[PDB]
């Protein structure tokens, strides 16, 4: 019987809170398929091959061939539109500075490699390495080099300019200040980022290296893109395999029917072969349309992630990785995009005794931005997502009402900054 | 059948007469008179795509032979195939008519070019400088979204049989 | 500009025209007219010819219904997206980037269109940016000062604090900065006075 | 009918296509339930009081 997970009874009580005292910069991978293989089918050559009489008989069926070609053409243009929507979200090709120092933060694994002819990142190169009769396969409109160039432009914009380039002109900002802005976005004060800048940079570099190792060491990491390739190839193979089906006729070869039977029965046999092959082609086109709808939905989701995780900081829970989202990095992949979501995960939490308000001078004080915590004997106010105890003053609390209404109010002193100034 | 009979490098066993590929199509054969192996390469099929502007504007066309080398058919070789009737220009413009593999076509005669992704911008990044906006633009943009389609009803009996 | 709605109208009209055109197909029978088949053959073979026509026309009609259902799924997804945009861009202000126009989203206006909706997204775009010298913190009296809501900028000689999305320099005071720690930890801290009201 | 199956074998891999599509739908439903409900890897429990 499958195990849902490990049991974890949370120690809930009416006056205790758990405050994180540390954090982990976690980078996670999200793989999204964007496009499929663009396939075109020659209806006359698939159904009839080279038989002129078969083509003459095929003309009696009307616009079935036109319908199948039009549907495949629609899917083919749809794939290019999907790639254009996901990757071509910037009209300026941004470039990184030559001195690639960003405050201790290392982006070598995601920036393009000058040594490689393909101008791809080490992660992108790993991703490309790990993904492997009337019918034609059309090349994509955007080549791998151009998609890689678009990802490079997006990476340069999100590294040198933060989220400003996605909402207008690219405004340069130092990367630690950008990371402090992102820390403020998830509700952590910038001082936490500045004081721990080296530790955060080291954690980010370690996580990026772990991401490369994890992708290199797991065969089933990139299954989602591989399935798309497999689904396209298997469908194509099945369609060709349908040519080797008699469909209830004496032979699957038209020439055998012409040579072995008279025209009154020959027309019936070719009609059976034509209807069977046409039904096979219609089945293939229907499967392609359903898969195209699925891939279009996935591409729309990928475009939404590109806009909301890479070009800005998202407050949506679990949209851009597990944890509080800080930033995201796009990487090109065969028929897809891989998002490296950099998130803030709280860690090393500690119990504290908590109260809703502090009673001082017959007045109730509430935290302006934090929470009241007690280590056992003394009361402090700290930010909710990191343990940074500060003295309860009139500058970080606000007064609303007396102490008689709030349930669970505790008695503690509230310091006044102005008191030593007039006292001295 | 119909095909091009070329010399074959496939070593048949002495009992085999016909040959099949992955897709179960007859691609190798052994001549009855001569015990040599001949490949039956199918006649050089290609998809003919026509690149044209509106007939209101001009009647000039270009022809793309998909997956056909240019020596086997204003001639340009693309990864999509051979494009005849369009002249390659080393300049990059926006994509007007998509050809494929980074190639796009436009009318100005018909020209073919590698499409530009965007204008090149270098961000002046430094570790102690910031750029702050001093003004703003109130921009109104349009987004068109389809909501519904035409509601269609079909009389099945009348369509199939009439009267 | 209005290609998407006209495209939907074109697909529906084209599908109906193709479905009408498919009646002109023999489907492997002697004629495409049913009355001719009755008027010309005995029921044992006329039944077979009428069958050939019926299976061809029924296949055409099922094909049309299949593409109608696929297009219905596509239009339903687009309509769900349009309802989401109407709820989040028109009935509120969205923090989602590029969901409600290019730029920082302010508000949106709905307009009816044939088989569709047109959203006029009113957004705020920054412009006329200017370079400034910036610092993570200000060192004063052995204490590190960080902006409460803005960013420290310098025009060359003087240090100010301004909001991030518009240039409005203000004097660095204790009212708009907060103190955390000394000046020995923050990398890139500069020395400047902090005014006390 | 064994003769019907013998005649049905002449039509090729239609049956395999239908079974593969149904198998894809069947695994898709389980994936849908797994995505919606199994969003936590820890089974949390409420306090007795
Ligand atoms: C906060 O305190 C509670 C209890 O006061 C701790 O919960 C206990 O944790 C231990 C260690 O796993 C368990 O064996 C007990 O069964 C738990 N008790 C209850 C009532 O749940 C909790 O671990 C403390 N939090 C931290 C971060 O130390
Ligand atoms: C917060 O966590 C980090 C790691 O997540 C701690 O950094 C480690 O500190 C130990 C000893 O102090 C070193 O041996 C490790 O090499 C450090 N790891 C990294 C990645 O730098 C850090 O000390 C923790 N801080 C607090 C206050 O608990
Ligand atoms: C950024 O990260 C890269 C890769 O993690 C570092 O390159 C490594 O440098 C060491 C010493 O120079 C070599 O032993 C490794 O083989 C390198 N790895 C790779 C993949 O090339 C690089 O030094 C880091 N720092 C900077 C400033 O780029
Ligand atoms: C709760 O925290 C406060 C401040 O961090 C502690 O108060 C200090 O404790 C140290 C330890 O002996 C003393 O040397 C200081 O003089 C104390 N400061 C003041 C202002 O009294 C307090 O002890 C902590 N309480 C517990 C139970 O850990
Ligand atoms: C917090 O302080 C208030 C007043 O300073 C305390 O309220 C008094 O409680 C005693 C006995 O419970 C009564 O006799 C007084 O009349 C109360 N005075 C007022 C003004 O209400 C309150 O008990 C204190 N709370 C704690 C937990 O010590
Ligand atoms: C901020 O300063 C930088 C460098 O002092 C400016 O960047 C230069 O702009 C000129 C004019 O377009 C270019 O010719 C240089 O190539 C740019 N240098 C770099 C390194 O990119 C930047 O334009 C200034 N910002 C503003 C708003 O004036
Ligand atoms: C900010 O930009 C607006 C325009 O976007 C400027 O307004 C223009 O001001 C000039 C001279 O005052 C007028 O001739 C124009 O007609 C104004 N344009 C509009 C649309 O009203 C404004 O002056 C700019 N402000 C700053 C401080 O540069
Ligand atoms: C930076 O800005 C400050 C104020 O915004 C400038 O200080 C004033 O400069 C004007 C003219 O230069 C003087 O008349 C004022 O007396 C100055 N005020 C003070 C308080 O000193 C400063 O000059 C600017 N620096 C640069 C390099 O432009
Ligand atoms: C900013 O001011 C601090 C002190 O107010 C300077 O720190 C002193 O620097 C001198 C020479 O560099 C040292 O001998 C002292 O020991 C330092 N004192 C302390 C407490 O650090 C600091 O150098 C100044 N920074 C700048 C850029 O002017
Ligand atoms: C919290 O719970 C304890 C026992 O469960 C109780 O004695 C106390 O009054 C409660 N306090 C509040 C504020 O509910
Ligand atoms: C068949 O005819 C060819 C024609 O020249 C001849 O060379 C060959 O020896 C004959 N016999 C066999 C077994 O191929
Ligand atoms: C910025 O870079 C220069 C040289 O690259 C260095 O001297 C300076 O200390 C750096 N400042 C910060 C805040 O990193």
């Amino acid at each position: 019987t499958m195990s849902l997970g490990a049991e974890n009874s949370v120690a809930y009580s009416n006056n205790s809170i758990a405050i994180p005292t540390n954090f982990t910069i976690s980078v996670t991978t999200e793989i999204l398929p964007v496009s499929m293989t663009k396939t075109s089918v020659d209806c006359t050559m698939y159904i009839c091959g080279d038989s002129t009489e078969c083509s003459n008989l095929l003309l009696q069926y009307g616009s079935f061939c036109t319908q199948l070609k039009r549907a495949l053409t629609g899917i083919a243009v749809e794939q290019d539109k999907n790639t254009q929507e996901v990757f071509a979200q910037v009209k300026q090709i941004y470039k990184t500075p030559p001195i690639k120092y960003f405050g201790g933060f290392n982006f070598s694994q995601i920036l393009p490699d000058p040594s490689k002819p393909s101008k791809r990142s080490p992660i992108e190169d790993l991703l490309f390495n790990k993904v492997t009769k009337g019918l034609t396969v059309l090349p994509p409109l955007l080549t791998d080099e151009m998609i890689a160039q678009y990802t490079s432009a997006l990476l340069a914009g999100t590294i040198t300019s933060g989220w400003t380039f996605g909402a207008g002109p690219a405004l340069q900002i130092p990367f630690p200040m950008q990371m402090a802005y992102r820390f403020n976005g998830i509700g952590v004060t910038q001082n936490v980022l500045y004081e721990n800048q080296k530790l955060i940079a080291n954690q980010f570099n370690s996580a990026i290296g772990k991401i490369q190792d994890s992708l290199s060491s797991t065969p089933s990491a990139l299954g989602k893109l591989q399935d798309v390739v497999n689904h396209n190839a298997q469908a194509l193979n099945t369609l060709v395999k349908q040519l080797s089906s008699k469909f209830g006729a004496i032979s699957s070869v038209l020439n055998d029917i012409f040579s072995r039977l008279d025209p009154p029965e020959a027309e019936v046999q070719i009609d059976r072969l034509i209807t069977g092959r046409l039904q096979s082609l219609q089945t293939y086109v229907t499967q392609q349309l359903i898969r195209a709808a699925e891939i279009r939905a996935s591409a729309n989701l990928a475009a939404t992630k590109m806009s909301e995780c890479v070009l800005g900081q998202s407050k949506r829970v679990d949209f851009c990785g597990k944890g509080y989202h800080l930033m995201s990095f796009p990487q090109s992949a065969p028929h897809g995009v891989v998002f490296l979501h950099v998130t803030y995960v709280p860690a090393q939490e500690k119990n504290f005794t908590t109260a809703p308000a502090i009673c001082h001078d017959g007045k109730a004080h509430f935290p302006r931005e934090g929470v009241f915590v007690s280590n056992g004997t003394h009361w402090f106010v700290t930010q909710r997502n990191f343990y940074e105890p500060q003295i309860i003053t009139t500058d970080n609390t606000f007064v609303s009402g007396n102490c008689d209404v709030v349930i669970g109010i505790v008695n503690n002193t509230v310091y006044d900054p102005l008191q030593p100034e007039l006292d001295s | 059948g119909t095909g091009v009979l070329t010399e074959s490098n496939k070593k048949f066993l002495p009992f085999q007469q016909f040959g099949r590929d992955i897709a179960d199509t007859t691609d190798a054969v052994r001549d009855p008179q001569t015990l040599e192996i001949l490949d039956i390469t199918p006649c050089s099929f290609g998809g003919v795509s026509v690149i044209t502007p509106g007939t209101n504007t001009s009647n000039q066309v270009a022809v793309l032979y998909q997956g056909v080398n240019c020596t086997e058919v204003n001639v340009f070789q693309t990864r999509a195939g051979c494009l005849i009737g369009a002249e390659y220009v080393n300049n990059s413009y926006e994509c007007d008519i998509p050809i494929g593999a980074g190639i796009c076509a436009s009318y100005q005669s018909i020209i073919a070019y590698t499409m530009s992704l965007g204008a090149e911008n270098s961000v002046a990044y430094s570790n102690n400088s910031i750029a702050i906006p001093t003004n703003f633009t109130i921009s109104v943009t349009t987004e068109i979204l389809p909501v519904s389609m035409t509601k269609t009803s079909v009389d099945c009996t009348m369509y199939i049989c009439g009267d």
